[PDB]
RNA sequence: AAUUUUCUUU
RNA sequence: GUGAAGAGUUUCUUUACUUAAUCAAUGAAGCGGAAUUGGGAUUUAUUUCCCAUAUUCUAGCGUUAAAGUUUCUUCGCGAACUGAUCCGCGUUGA
RNA sequence: GGAUAGUCGGGGGCAUUCGUAUUCAAUUGUCAGAGGUGAAAUUCUUGGAUUUAUUGAAGACGAACUACUGCGAAAGCAUUUGCCAAGGAUGUUUUCAUUAAUCAAGAACGAAAGUUAGGGGAUCGAAGACGAUCAGAUACCGUCGUAGUCUUAACCAUAAACUAUGCCGACUAGGGAUCGGGCAAUGUUUCUCGACUUGCUCGGCACCUUACGAGAAAUCAAAGUCUUUGGGUUCC
């Protein structure tokens, strides 16, 4: 028996090109030996990381990224967009009574293989005018306004791919879209991505990584 | 940037507080202790101060590997439970902060259902 | 609009032809427009059909639904399997 | 008449082999000696040879089918049919 | 946690 | 039989090979490797890192070769190549 | 009664979509307790428990939004979309013209639990097994746990099935919220409509004050219009 620390060596994270930092942080693998590879343990890894972090600014704070380490360059391991979502403190906090909470979602595909399920949700807004303190839309309006935002969804991702995809959440132009859209209808608020799910994945990008990455 | 940023859960249950560290990822772990071999008497395992025992010893566990800031994620007993973080959670907060280990990114990851399966009590409950 | 509807107006006012060897009649006369053939008809007949209709310029109609709900929607209480529509009427079965 | 108030078609069993018994080979020969409906002619025309082959009548489709013991088709056989399509379609696109 | 019982009347 | 790792001048463990040996299938009927071929990223790109298939049909038929440069000499249902790429230490698989 | 126009509905059925949570399975990281409880105790954990991380499967259920709010004859109905049939209110110088109300006998639906066959059985959990409390615990407490909890095809047919308040019709006091519809605004706002504000009206869910009135009272806009006793009709 001796220091299990004298079997581990550190490591640096690479944020995709998609964000505004390259260093992350530090992972931990265990001493490389015959029979078991750290490439081969450690591709299997999940992070989770704030959207502020890897833009350097607190707009994107509740926003969390995840990314799934890839591959290895010079003791240097690089990662890959692999969904968003939002805090629990601001879900709770956008959740609300005495309003109506519309909440809907589609599937989406790349110019490559990508298959990504994208949620939104959208709350109800007072007029700054009004007296009353219901605040509640019918039921045919809220089918009215999850059809306005699957045409908005489907037309600002008709053709966008993953780079795309994430040059255009972090603006939150899909929350503007729905709430323009929604202009003849409720005029909705707080309308935003709640979660983005991967369900498929291309061949490792074994060789697009590299045509990515390469600068800095 | 001479700073390193690990992972640092907290488990607030009623009955015994989890203080787990780990690295920026999930797996490759560094640092695990509760309250059970913080204190022998089987009932102050979820206990402020037997939750910030375990916090500092969990603090100074990891300044032997040299690891400065942590990513804090507290949680509750969640799912179709209390989902109300025990008091061992501020406790061992304080504990961490007052170590001198530098902490960011406070968050709630309990397990919340989408009206999970049947709780336990049988209707009428634990009539104790 | 739905075709149930338009087929019962042709019934109403039109010109229709029911079964297999009229349908080939009418098809090999050239006096055809539509032809409506059920999805329980044999593969062999409807490949024959449809190369009379391709030959004699008609169209197609390959709806969904047996025999059984051709004759029903037709509005007769037999089978009915190819339907032949001659003269639509005041219809855009065409 | 009714000629029989419940057991039907297993009155030539007389009363002989149990109630129960009786009752479920009633519900299986029900099944079994009953006309169905080709999928391919529309005719209420299929009949049962030899425990799970089927065949129809008539001037067109002689087909003989191969189907359950005493049904044209079992549920879990329609289960199956609907998750191989199922597979199929997710495979194909 | 744990706490059962108070004969028939004046 | 042949080799690679861990270990207190030596062989204990697991972990690789097939020709020993074992099993299965078959009319031992297409096993493995090479050259173009168009995507493919190394990139003011070079097969350098990658492997790609002709028959979905409806209860029809599918065999005894056609077509091609060119050889008698073009009496020929003539002889060869090709159509059917080349090669081989293994009939195929476990 | 029927038709028509814009609507409205967590009303019904079918097909379809999504969500986390629970349990389990495989794999990876350090080690000594983990569960649970007033206290414990049973049980399993240096063979890797618990936790953390990845992937998958099963079944159940649709949290928050969710309300003195909606729909249905009631029992009940809460994820997305599509389809089908149907429904109330509203608008109407549309149609028929008494077609109407309440019912014996007879029929449809009828929570949960319970039964017969098929599938499925995650969680919880009758019976039961142990472990603590107590003088005795057979129970309340902890873990496990069969039927059951899910569903299909046949059954039955009752609950504090409640608003402990039958159905239809007329009249009766002041006000403010809420749902659906309609009318009006030389009203507001957002790149012809929506949202908001005000007033009026119809039909519902209710609320506050009061008692001309009722009751034995609690209380009731009906349980009032009953010794000043009679609108009609069932059950008891
Ligand atoms: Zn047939």
């Amino acid at each position: 028996v001796v220091d299990p620390f004298s079997r581990k060596e550190w490591y640096d994270i690479k944020a995709p090109a998609f964000f505004e930092v390259k260093n992350v942080g530090k992972t931990l693998v265990n001493r490389t030996a015959g029979l078991k590879n750290a490439n081969d343990s450690l591709k299997g890894r999940i992070l989770e990381v704030s959207l502020a972090d890897l833009q350097k600014d607190e707009e994107h704070a509740f926003r969390k990224v995840k990314l799934r380490v890839e591959d290895i360059q010079g003791k240097s391991c690089l990662t890959s967009f692999n969904g968003l979502s939002i805090t629990s403190d601001k879900l709770r906090s956008l959740v609300r009574k005495w309003q109506t909470t519309i909440e809907a979602d589609q599937t989406i595909k790349t110019t490559d293989g990508y298959l990504c399920r994208v949620f939104v949700i959208g709350f109800t807004r007072r007029r700054a005018n009004q007296v009353k303190k219901t605040t509640y839309a019918q039921s045919s309006q809220i089918r009215a306004i999850r059809q306005k935002m699957f045409q908005v969804i489907q037309n600002q991702t008709s053709s966008c791919s993953m780079r795309e995809l994430v040059q255009k959440l972090i603006p939150e132009v899909i929350g503007r879209e729905i709430e323009r859209a929604t202009g003849s209808i409720f005029p909705l608020q707080n309308v935003l991505v709640r979660k983005v799910k991967i369900l498929k994945a291309p061949k490792h990008d074994a060789q697009k990584l590299l045509e990515l990455h390469g600068e800095s | 940037g001479e700073l390193v940023f690990g992972v640092a859960h907290i488990f607030a249950s009623f009955n015994d507080t989890f203080v787990h560290i780990t690295d920026l990822t999930g797996k490759e772990t560094i640092v695990r202790v509760t309250g059970g071999m913080k204190v022998k008497t089987d009932r102050d395992e979820s206990s402020p101060y037997a939750a910030m025992l375990a916090a500092q010893d969990a603090a100074a566990k990891c300044k032997e590997v040299g690891i400065t800031a942590l990513h804090i994620k507290i949680r509750a007993t969640g799912g179709t439970a209390t989902k109300t973080p025990g008091p061992g959670a501020q406790a061992a907060l304080r504990a961490l902060a007052r170590a001198g280990m530098r902490i960011g990114r406070i968050e709630d990851v309990t397990p919340i259902p989408t009206d999970s399966t049947r709780r336990k009590g049988g209707r009428r409950g634990r009539r104790l | 609009d739905t075709i149930n509807a338009k087929l019962a107006l042709t019934m109403k006012s039109g010109k229709y032809v029911l079964g297999y060897k009229s349908t080939l009649k009418t098809l090999r006369s050239g006096k055809a427009k539509l032809i409506l053939i059920a999805g329980n008809c044999p593969p062999l007949r409807k490949s024959e059909l449809e190369y009379y209709a391709m030959l004699s310029k008609a169209n197609v109609h390959h709806y969904a639904g047996t025999n059984i709900d051709l004759g029903t929607a037709c509005g007769k209480l037999f089978r009915v399997g190819v339907l032949a529509i001659t003269d639509a009427g005041d219809s855009d079965i065409l | 008449t009714k000629r029989t108030k419940k057991v039907g078609v297993t009155g030539k069993y007389g009363v002989r082999y149990g109630a129960s018994l009786r009752r479920d080979v009633r519900k299986i020969e029900v099944q079994q000696h009953s006309r169905y409906q080709c999928p391919f002619c529309g005719r209420n025309t299929v009949k049962r040879t030899a425990a799970g082959i089927w065949c129809c009548n008539g001037k067109g489709c002689k087909k003989v089918l191969a189907g359950g013991a005493w049904t044209v088709t079992t549920a879990a056989a329609t289960s199956a049919r609907s998750t191989i399509r199922r597979l199929r379609e997710m495979v194909e696109v």
